[PDB]
């Protein structure tokens, strides 16, 4: 099918960038003193 | 899609000529045709000015 | 070179008159006395080499022949078009109101 | 559940972050031409 | 305890991470079968002859669909209301052509979701709760029954059930409008009041409780930490909330009783959605929306259009175009 | 066709029997409060 | 590639359900 | 004697009548008498499709396929004149009946092949001097294969021959030339061939049964693609009558 | 130029995935008790 050739990178970064932001914040929360 | 068939090359005298095959080492390879005994009979020349074996 | 055969037929007499060889049967409602009795006989006995050949359908009454004669000016004939006569389309061409 | 005594904290110091990012970026700068071909 | 007694104790155990229970004994396998078939069909199913006219419609991702266009396509109009399990087909290839996955999925789903509702009663009983959460869930459930079972029954075919897909859903809606003028039906209008109102009251309740949270935190932390799971004291001031909302409108239009307020929150959307479900389920038997086509006429007898007549023109467009190769006769009677 | 049919028929019968016998196995008593409902 | 993308996102969501349920922070009464 | 309620949903309605093994008689033809086939039935049992040649250009074979449109395949209640010709051969001239069925079969790997399985306008003849129809009689002839879809049929983008758009309206400014084959619908009309091999004759009742093999083209999607060659094999039944 | 159409996503993920791994580890180290 003749899809937009930037759709793959657009979708991948749309997921990765904010997901990574959240994982960074989560993990550094966990590593803080209990 | 399909085999074109076996190509048999001949010169003006009607002698069968054989194209030298490319070994795997070579990304590009010249076009040299010999008779059954390995004598050069035709080629595709690079320099044309002193060509003696052109297909023409 | 590809052609839509129905559009092409519209540029012949088929686009101007009732084509006894092709036109769907409801077209005979246009003129007095043709539908359904004569319309059925005409479609059933098609194709016709010429318009006047419609007068040669067996069993006709003299009245029917005269109605046909008065309406020949509204008829034409062109080559049978497979696309228009297949599917029983001369009897029902999928058009209602 | 009773906690697992084998757990250890993990560390990456800043210098290691910088070294690692350099490795990755330079590898990307090197390999990118080949990925585009 | 013997084996059966032990098994019963485990099934009905209040200690399982997810409650099983007797409804769950039916729910688990049926929902798993429906889910697995749906996932596989949505990705990989070949085109399906929905309208029984040998015009297969592609629903699956691998056959040229994206998430928005994709569906599991309803079973063939040639089948109608006939039961078409895998074993009635001569092959899987035939089963797939005729839309067998749709029937397998919707039947397992409807059974499973009905058991989901029973399971809600069941657990409420085991925990010593009041029993009516399941009655709230009867609203979306009834709606699913309407579009997957009752509508097909009334019209005589599962080919008229809602497709399992985003665009197929819109197709179902547009054709439903053409054939029933659902927008002009008071049960769908009650449905809209139910969901618009549900959203309004959801936002309202959210905002009022949030507005009156008792200060328990500092500005550098989420106010959410001001509430601790299981605390005895209420976390907001209902008197301040009522004090606010009663002045927004007037005193007696505001709830000062939390039980009454929360009952209203349950009742408004649930009753509206019951009417939505009943709209679909009764238009299933072709008792349709209000028809004011040419209702207004002048002194001579000229038709004076109203907005109802403009709706009618839109509906006509839908009607004449839908399933463009399926009708041979002038009236669309089902 | 036939083996699948028989298999599903047996499977369905199995789970239905569990449902019915399960609810027959003193279900009113399986609650946190008053158990003597017989 | 599109199909792979759609199925990949779906599969991540299903995995997320698993972790959100079985590996949630447990609710604790204080 | 079976009723509709005995038959409904069994599959028997898609089967042709059979004659038992004792039916090996001869049905006399009086060349002064006129005849009709009062009922011709054709029940396909196998559909074969000629594979498209890879490019080797050897003999492409007819391969098996799976029927996906269920027990909806048979031609039946067909009637027509059975002429006695001057050389004593018989010619069947098909007049009317349920003389077509759309059929979809599926090749290994998934390709679906719709066809209009048909004997429309069949003209089939025997060998000369057939003084009786016997288990040695055969009928051979040709028929018409009209377009699988008729002229009103609209494609998924609303394009058709006697109705519909004449362009790809979703691509308002695309160059038309590349889309002409999809935009301009064409109505196919080709010939098919059939052999009827009599295996059983009831001399007393005028009933005959046997096997057939027909060859015809499949659907060409109103000229959008090349049709496949199909070979259909099955059983037949006919009742001959003086008329 | 006729480049490989997957080169962009290949390069972007080649950078992002390990870079993100390192940032996650770094930040959660910083947030641990001093
Ligand atoms: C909880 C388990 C469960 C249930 C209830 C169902 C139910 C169903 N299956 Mg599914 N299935 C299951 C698990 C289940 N399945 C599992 C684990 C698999 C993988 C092997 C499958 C694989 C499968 C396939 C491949 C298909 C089905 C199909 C069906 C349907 C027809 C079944 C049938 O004809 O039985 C007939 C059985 C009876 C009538 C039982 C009678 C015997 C009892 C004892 C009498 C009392 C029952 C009576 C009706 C009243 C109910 C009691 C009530 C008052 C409490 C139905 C929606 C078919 C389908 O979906 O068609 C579209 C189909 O093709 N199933
Ligand atoms: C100013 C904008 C406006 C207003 C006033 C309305 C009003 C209405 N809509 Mg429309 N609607 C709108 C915009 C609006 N709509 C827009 C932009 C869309 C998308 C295009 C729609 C789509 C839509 C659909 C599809 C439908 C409606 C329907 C309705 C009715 C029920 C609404 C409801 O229950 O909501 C939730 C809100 C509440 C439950 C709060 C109560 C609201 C009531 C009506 C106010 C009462 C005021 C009262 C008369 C004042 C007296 C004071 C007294 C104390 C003295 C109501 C007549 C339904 C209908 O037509 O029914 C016949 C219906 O089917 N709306
Ligand atoms: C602003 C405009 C507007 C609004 C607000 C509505 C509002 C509504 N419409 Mg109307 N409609 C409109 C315009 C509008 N419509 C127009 C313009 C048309 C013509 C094109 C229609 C034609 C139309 C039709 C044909 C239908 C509606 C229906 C509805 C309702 C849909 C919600 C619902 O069914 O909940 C009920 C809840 C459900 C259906 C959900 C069931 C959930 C099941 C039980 C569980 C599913 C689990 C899931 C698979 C997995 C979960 C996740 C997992 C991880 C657990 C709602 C009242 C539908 C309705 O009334 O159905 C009864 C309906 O069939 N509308
Ligand atoms: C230039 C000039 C002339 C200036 C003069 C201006 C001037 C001084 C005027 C004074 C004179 C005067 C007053 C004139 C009046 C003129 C007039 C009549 C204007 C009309 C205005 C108008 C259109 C009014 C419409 C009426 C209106 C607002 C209706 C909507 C309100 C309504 C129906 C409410 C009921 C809905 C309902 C049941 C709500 C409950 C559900 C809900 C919100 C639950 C959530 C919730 C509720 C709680 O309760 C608490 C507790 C909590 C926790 C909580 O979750
Ligand atoms: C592609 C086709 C092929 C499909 C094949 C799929 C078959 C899967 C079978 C594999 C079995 C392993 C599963 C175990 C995981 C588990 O649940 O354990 C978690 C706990 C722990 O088990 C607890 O186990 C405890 C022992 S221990 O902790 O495990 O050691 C024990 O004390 C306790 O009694 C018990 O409840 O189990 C339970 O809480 C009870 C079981 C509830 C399972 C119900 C599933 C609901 C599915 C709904 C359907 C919708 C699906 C749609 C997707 C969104
Ligand atoms: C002219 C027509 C002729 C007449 C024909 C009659 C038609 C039948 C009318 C139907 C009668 C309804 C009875 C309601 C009783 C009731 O609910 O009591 C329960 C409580 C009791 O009130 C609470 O009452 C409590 C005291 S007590 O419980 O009553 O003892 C008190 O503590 C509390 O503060 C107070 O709020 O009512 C409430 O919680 C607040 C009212 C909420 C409205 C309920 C209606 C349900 C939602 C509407 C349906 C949606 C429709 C729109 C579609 C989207
Ligand atoms: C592009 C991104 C999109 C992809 C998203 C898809 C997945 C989303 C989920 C990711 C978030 C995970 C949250 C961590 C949960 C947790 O509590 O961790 C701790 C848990 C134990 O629970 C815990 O255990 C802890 C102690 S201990 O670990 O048991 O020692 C304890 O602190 C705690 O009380 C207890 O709950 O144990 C772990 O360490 C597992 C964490 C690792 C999860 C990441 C793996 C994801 C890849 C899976 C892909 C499957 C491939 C297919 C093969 C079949
Ligand atoms: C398919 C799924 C795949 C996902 C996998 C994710 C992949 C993650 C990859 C991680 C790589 C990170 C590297 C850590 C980098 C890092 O942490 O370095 C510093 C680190 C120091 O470790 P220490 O023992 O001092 O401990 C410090 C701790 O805080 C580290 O955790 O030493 C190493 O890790 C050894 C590797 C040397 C690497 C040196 C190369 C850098 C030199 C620059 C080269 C480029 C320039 C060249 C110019 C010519
Ligand atoms: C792929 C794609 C694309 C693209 C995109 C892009 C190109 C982007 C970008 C972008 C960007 C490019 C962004 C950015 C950014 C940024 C930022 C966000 C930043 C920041 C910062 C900061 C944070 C800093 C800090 C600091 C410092 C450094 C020093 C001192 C001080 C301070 C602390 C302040 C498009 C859409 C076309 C299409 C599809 C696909
Ligand atoms: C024992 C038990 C249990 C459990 C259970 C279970 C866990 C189950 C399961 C189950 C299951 C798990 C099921 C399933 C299933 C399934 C299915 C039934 C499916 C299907 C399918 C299909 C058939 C497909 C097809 C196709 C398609 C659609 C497309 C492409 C092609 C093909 C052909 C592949 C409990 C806990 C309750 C308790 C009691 C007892
Ligand atoms: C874009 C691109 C591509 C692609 C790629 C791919 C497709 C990939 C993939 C891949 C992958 C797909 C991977 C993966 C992975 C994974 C992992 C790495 C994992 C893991 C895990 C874990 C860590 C876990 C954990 C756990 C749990 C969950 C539970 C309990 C236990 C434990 C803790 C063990 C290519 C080259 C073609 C070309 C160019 C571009
Ligand atoms: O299939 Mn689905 O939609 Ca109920 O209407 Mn008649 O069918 Mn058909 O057209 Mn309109
Ligand atoms: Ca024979
Ligand atoms: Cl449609
Ligand atoms: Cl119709």
């Amino acid at each position: 099918m003749e899809v937009n050739q930037l759709g793959l990178i657009a979708t991948a970064l749309f997921v990765l960038v904010p997901s990574v932001f959240l994982i960074i914040l989560y993990v550094q929360t966990e590593s803080q003193q209990k | 899609q399909a085999w074109k068939g076996h190509a048999v090359f001949r010169n003006k005298e009607g002698e069968e000529l054989f194209v030298r095959r490319m070994p795997a080492f070579f990304e590009s390879f010249p076009v040299i045709l010999t008779d059954k005994n390995g004598v050069v009979k035709a080629d595709i020349p690079f320099r044309r000015a002193e060509s003696k074996y052109s297909f023409e | 070179e590809l052609v839509n055969v129905v559009d092409e037929k519209l540029g012949t007499a088929y686009g101007e008159k009732i084509d006894l060889n092709n036109t769907n049967i409801a077209a005979f409602i246009q003129y007095r006395g043709l539908y359904p009795t004569l319309a059925k006989l005409i479609v059933k006995n098609a194709p016709y080499e010429s318009v006047e050949d419609v007068l040669n359908i067996p069993g006709l009454t003299e009245r029917q022949k005269q109605i046909l004669r008065e309406n020949l000016e509204h008829f034409t004939v062109t080559e049978v078009e497979t696309a228009l006569v297949e599917g029983g389309d001369r009897y029902n061409n999928g058009l209602y109101k | 559940m009773e906690p697992n005594p084998n757990r250890q904290p993990v560390e990456l110091n800043r210098t290691s972050l910088y070294l690692g990012l350099l490795l990755i970026l330079v590898l990307a700068l090197l390999f990118s031409s080949y990925f585009f071909n | 305890a013997n084996l059966w007694e032990r098994f019963c104790n485990w099934v009905t155990s209040t200690d399982n991470r997810l409650y099983v229970g007797w409804f769950g004994v039916i729910m688990i396998p049926t929902l798993l079968a429906a889910t697995i078939c749906f996932v596989i069909a949505f990705i990989a199913a070949p085109p399906v002859d929905i309208d029984g006219i040998r015009e297969p419609v592609s629903g699956s991702l691998l056959y040229g669909n994206n998430i928005i266009t994709g569906a599991v396509v309803p079973s063939s109009n040639a089948i109608g209301l006939h039961f078409y399990p895998i074993w009635e087909a001569a092959s899987l290839d035939e089963w797939l052509y005729n839309g067998g996955p749709y029937q397998l999925i919707i039947f397992h789903f409807l059974l499973g979701a009905s058991c989901y509702m029973g399971r809600q009663w069941e657990l409420s009983y085991r925990l010593g709760m009041r029993p009516w959460i399941c009655v709230a869930y009867s609203a979306p459930l009834a709606s699913a029954f309407a579009v997957f079972l009752i509508y097909p029954i009334g019209q005589g075919s599962f080919s008229d059930g809602m497709p399992l897909g985003i665009s197929g859903t819109f197709n179902f809606m547009i054709v439903f409008q053409a054939e029933h003028n659902i927008l002009m039906h008071p049960f769908h209008q009650l449905g809209v009041a139910g969901v618009f109102g549900g959203a309004l009251f959801c936002a309202m309740h959210g905002s009022l409780v949030t507005s009156s949270l008792i200060r328990e935190t500092t500005e550098t932390e989420s106010a959410n930490y001001g509430y601790k799971f299981g605390q005895e004291e209420e976390t907001y001031n209902i008197v301040a909330a009522h004090g606010y909302f009663g002045r927004l409108i007037f005193q007696y239009a505001s709830f000062n009783n939390s039980r009454s307020l929360h009952f209203f929150l349950a009742a408004w959307p649930v009753v509206g959605v019951w009417f939505a479900a009943l709209g679909i389920s009764t238009m299933a038997f072709n008792l349709n929306g209000f028809n004011f086509n040419h209702s207004v006429i002048d002194a001579k007898g000229n038709v004076i259009n109203t907005w109802a007549d403009i709706i009618n023109r839109a509906n006509l467009g839908m009607e004449v175009m839908h399933e463009r190769n399926a009708h041979n006769f002038p009236l669309d009677l089902a | 066709m036939e083996t699948l049919k028989i298999t599903v028929y047996i499977v369905v019968t199995f789970f239905v029997l569990l449902f019915v016998f399960g609810f027959l196995s003193g279900d009113p008593a399986r609650n946190p409060k008053r158990k003597d409902l017989e | 590639m599109e199909t792979i993308t759609y199925v990949f996102i779906f599969a991540c969501i299903i995995a997320l359900f698993f972790f959100a349920i079985f590996f949630r922070e447990p609710p604790r009464i204080t | 004697t079976l009723t509709y309620d005995d038959i409904v949903g069994t599959g028997l309605a898609n089967k042709c009548p059979t004659l038992d093994d004792t039916a090996r008689g001869a049905y006399p033809i009086d060349s002064s008498q006129t005849y009709r086939i009062a009922r011709l039935c054709l029940q396909p049992t196998t559909f074969l499709v000629k594979e498209e040649p890879k490019n080797k250009r050897q003999e492409a074979e007819f391969v098996p396929t799976k029927l996906v449109t269920r027990e909806t395949t048979s031609l039946d209640q067909i009637q027509g004149e059975l002429k006695v010709n001057s050389d004593g051969s018989l010619t069947f001239v098909e007049e009317d009946g349920i003389d077509f069925q759309p059929v979809t079969v599926q090749m290994a790997g998934g390709e679906r092949i719709p066809l209009l399985f048909t004997v429309k306008n069949l003209v089939a003849s025997t060998q000369p001097n057939v003084t009786s129809i016997t288990t040695s009689t055969d009928f051979k002839g040709e028929f018409n294969v009209p377009s699988y879809r008729t002229a009103n049929f609209l494609d998924p983008k609303g394009r058709g021959l006697a109705s519909g758009y004449d362009s790809a309206i979703a691509l308002p400014q695309a160059k038309e030339e590349e889309l002409a084959r999809a935009n301009v619908k064409r109505f196919s009309l080709t010939k098919g061939q059939i052999s009827l091999n009599v295996a059983k004759v009831d001399g007393r009742t005028g009933e005959i049964a046997g096997t057939f093999e027909s060859e015809q083209l499949s659907d060409d999607d109103m000229g959008a693609h090349e049709p496949h060659e199909v070979k259909i094999q099955g059983v037949f039944y006919a009742s001959i009558e003086p008329a």
